[PDB]
């Protein structure tokens, strides 16, 4: 009963007959002769529910499963040809139906499919033209979270399987494997479906990209060209973001956490120097995973960004040399800061501002710090110390720039600060320099700050971290069901405390004291009050801070690779404390070795410590209770022998992560002295 | 005088007629060194489709040495990424023939013949500060 295209009813004709003749080979003949043909499939239907019913009926028979598999293996390689050489989709926009039909098969993630069928199908799918991908992604964004999870898992298992099954090395790169690259491009397709399927707030949260004006030389060249007003061009934008019209930064809440898209096995194998090269220089035969940033973990991303920073620092060094050769002028290749311990903030401001005004490109040189009166080579330890001092001084309540919350242990901008916009610019620049120099800072900002840095205004929902006493109160106000005007007697006027403790009345709306808050306007009031606290009360200071930060990061791939939650990790470091990795990378000095009894007892003790004792131990040994990007294993801790057994406590040099440990006579004594040191420091 | 910021001629031919003079008659200073251009350089400035820069109503051009120097510096400073012409056409949804590309070494706009050469020799186009550049025949041969 041969037929050129297939439907649910046509299938039922055979379900009954095959059961009645106790056979399956005719239905197998049919399904093979159907699903091996792209045209038959494209013509067969969009009828999602019918497809779902059909699969739910057919996949109940093992013999038929092998036929689906065997048909798919035949189908995909031909579809790749259609898309690559015949542009079939441009002739028939229904061609996409084929992929929709296949993807509703629930068994694609069983190993039988992973070895051959799914890879081939990925090769075909990953060639779809952008407009088609956009059509497909928009459909997927309507699916249930578990279904996104299934699709994500379907490709995740494949990427995992191929990474585990193949031997990758510095001569056989993951970038050269069509199967993993194709799978990643598919997974990217799912990723954007997850983005678009989440909650997206685009109309009330955009802030202008403020760019620092370049040096006079580049300005003159821009003036010699027709570009006097075209200073704003944006970073490298992803084609899919253009086709969909929604950025990764626009989604407030996805269906599945972005972290689940990270493929750890892949990250363990990927060589970032080469990937960054392929990201910068397009080669027809090689792919770059940086074009698929959702799949990389923060360590891998940071290593890419570090290659960018270092390649730029090196470019600026070349420019310095070229200027010296052609014009004789001698410029410093480093961002050499010289400051006095009694005037760190002032010296740093004047110097960084003179540098920013004379040459805004200098801020992109490698940082090098010198304390006036002290002598040493800045191998990072002097810089780290400089950052500690600056951060401590800037957050001192006596400077009035920031308010500290005892509950969350987070800092927030003081609306009442009379201090000049200079200091705010300085702290902004410092944060930039810290990322640029891969140094963790003990700064404690709520998530809103990193969102505002990325160009998104803080929304009501961001108060959940910065002002819990406020967020809760506003949430209560929204949840109340009585007459807000009679029951709460609040107006569009609010009270703020001045440095001198005086309550300053601020009108959210003109003559706000005469305007009552009603149930119809309360959501607007909350939006305005949130906008006041998160924006319009600090906007004077915050705008300066943000400017300072962009002066260092304006050309960085930062806006493309990272998200607010990942910026925090770059600046402050991670909260996950793997002491096994720390043991594996710890170095020994003064005659200790990894095989020393005292050292083995030390690791037994430290592994037996509580997480709080562990945080204290890190704070004591390193100056921060957080682990760098990549965990404690990246922290080159040095355990150096500080003489024989004594009653003294151990001591530390936080600028170089050195622990000065006496050679105690017993495990109990070591434990008691170490606990006492880390508790009483 | 050209002391009106908005209403002074931009391209050398226009400045010739505005000063009732010809390209064969006019003498101009280079905006960096304020040295006088050789007539050969003046012609090339007209051929390179560059803009007159004005300071206090005075016109300035750019000589060959300065232009090459500052362009090379700008390459070293604002290089972004390099694409194949084919890929570039897809990113901008236009054929390379129509897209504005200048010489990275000497700013001269690239002819469709030179653009084709880039495609023929599988050579990439470089994005600098957000504008696209390639290498003209007189700079790929040197
Ligand atoms: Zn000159
Ligand atoms: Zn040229």
């Amino acid at each position: 009963k041969d037929v050129t295209y297939l439907t649910e009813e046509k299938v039922y004709e055979i379900l009954e007959l095959c059961r009645e003749r106790e056979d399956y080979s005719p239905l197998i003949r049919v399904i093979g002769r159907v699903f091996s043909s792209a045209e038959a499939l494209v013509q067969s239907f969009v009828d999602i529910d019918a497809i779902r019913r059909v699969y739910t009926r057919l996949l109940s028979n093992e013999k038929i499963e092998t036929a689906f598999l065997n048909a798919l293996v035949y189908l995909s390689p031909n579809v790749e040809c259609d898309l690559t050489y015949h542009n079939v989709y441009s002739r028939d926009p229904n061609y996409l139906n084929l992929f929709i039909i296949v993807m509703e098969n629930r068994n694609l993630h069983s190993p039988e499919y992973l070895e051959m069928a799914l890879p081939l199908f990925c090769k075909a799918m990953s060639k779809l033209p952008l407009a088609a991908q956009g059509k497909l992604i928009r459909l997927w964004s309507k699916y249930n979270a578990d279904q996104i999870r299934r699709m994500m898992e379907t490709f995740q298992q494949l990427i995992t399987y191929k990474v585990i099954s193949n031997e990758f090395n510095s001569r056989n790169l993951v970038n050269d494997d069509d199967a993993i690259v194709a799978a990643s491009k598919c997974l990217k397709m799912v990723y954007y479906a997850n983005v678009v399927g989440g909650e997206v707030d685009t109309n009330h949260n955009e802030e202008d990209d403020e760019e620092p004006i370049p040096e006079s030389s580049e300005l003159t060249l821009q003036e010699l060209l027709g570009e006097e007003r075209r200073n704003k061009k944006g970073p490298r934008v992803d084609p899919l973001e253009t086709e969909l019209g929604v950025k990764t930064l626009d989604c407030r809440k996805p269906l599945i956490p972005f972290e689940e898209f990270i493929n750890e096995p892949l990250n363990e194998v990927l060589e970032m120097d080469k990937d960054y090269t392929f990201f910068k220089v397009e080669t027809e035969n090689k792919f770059s995973f940086m074009t698929c940033p959702f799949i990389l973990n923060a360590v891998t991303k940071n290593l890419g960004l570090y290659y960018d920073n270092r390649i730029r620092m090196y470019s600026e060094r070349r420019i310095t040399v070229l200027y010296s050769l052609v014009q004789g002028q001698q410029l410093n290749p480093y961002l050499r800061l010289k400051v006095r311990r009694d005037h760190i903030i002032d010296d740093a401001l004047v110097r960084l501002e003179m540098i920013a005004m004379e040459n805004p490109a200098d801020l992109k040189k490698q940082l090098y710090v010198e304390f006036e009166g002290e002598q040493g080579v800045d191998e990072g330890g002097v810089s780290k110390e400089f950052f500690q001092l600056v951060v401590e001084e800037i957050f001192n309540p006596d400077i009035g720039m920031f308010t500290y919350d005892e509950s969350t242990k987070l800092f927030w901008f003081n609306p009442s600060s009379f201090e000049t916009e200079g200091q705010f610019t300085l702290i902004g620049i410092v944060l930039g320099l810290a990322i640029y120099n891969n140094c963790i800072l003990d700064v404690h900002f709520p998530m809103v700050v990193y969102r505002k840095l990325m160009g998104k205004k803080g929304t009501f929902r961001d108060l959940g971290d910065s002002h819990p006493v406020l967020y809760q109160s506003l949430k209560d106000l929204l949840e109340y069901e009585g007459n807000v005007e009679d029951d709460m007697m609040i107006t569009f006027q609010i009270s703020q405390t001045d440095l001198f403790g005086n309550p300053m009345m601020y009108d959210l709306k003109e003559n706000g004291d005469k305007i009552p808050i009603t149930n119809e306007n309360r959501k607007e009031f909350v939006n305005l009050y949130s906008d006041y606290i998160l924006n319009k009360s600090v906007e004077k200071q915050f705008k300066a801070f943000r400017r300072g930060f962009h002066m260092v990061t304006n050309e960085s791939p930062l806006k493309y690779l990272f998200r607010p939650e990942e910026i925090e990790l770059l600046i402050c470091g991670s909260r996950n404390l793997d002491f096994q990795a720390l043991e594996e990378t710890t170095e020994y000095d003064g005659g200790y070795t990894r095989d020393s009894v005292l050292i083995r007892e030390f690791w037994e003790i430290v592994h037996s410590f509580t997480d709080e004792q562990k945080r204290l131990f890190l704070q004591f040994t390193t100056g921060t209770d957080r682990a760098p990007v990549g965990g404690l294993g990246k922290l080159k801790m040095i355990i150096a022998k500080n003489g024989p057994d004594t009653e003294r406590l151990p001591t530390s040099h936080t600028c170089f992560n050195v622990l000065l440990l006496p050679e105690y006579s017993s495990k109990e004594k070591l434990k008691e002295r170490l606990l006492k040191a880390i508790t009483y420091a | 005088m050209f002391q009106d910021p908005q209403e002074r001629p931009r391209k050398l031919p226009q400045l010739c007629t505005e000063l009732q003079t010809t390209i064969h008659d006019i003498i101009l200073e280079c905006v960096y060194c304020k040295q006088q251009l050789l007539r050969r350089e003046v012609y090339d400035f007209a051929f390179r489709d560059l803009c007159i820069v004005y300071r206090d109503g005075n016109p300035y051009a750019v000589c060959d040495k300065c232009l090459k120097f500052y362009s090379k510096i700008s390459e070293y400073r604002h290089y972004s990424y390099s694409l194949y012409g084919t890929t570039l056409e897809q990113q901008y949804n236009k054929p390379l023939s129509d897209l504005l590309i200048r010489c990275i070494n000497c700013q001269k706009p690239l002819s469709p013949e030179e653009k084709q050469r880039h495609l023929d020799k599988k050579q990439r186009f470089h994005n600098i500060r957000g504008r696209w550049t390639g290498r003209c025949m007189s700079c790929s041969r040197s």
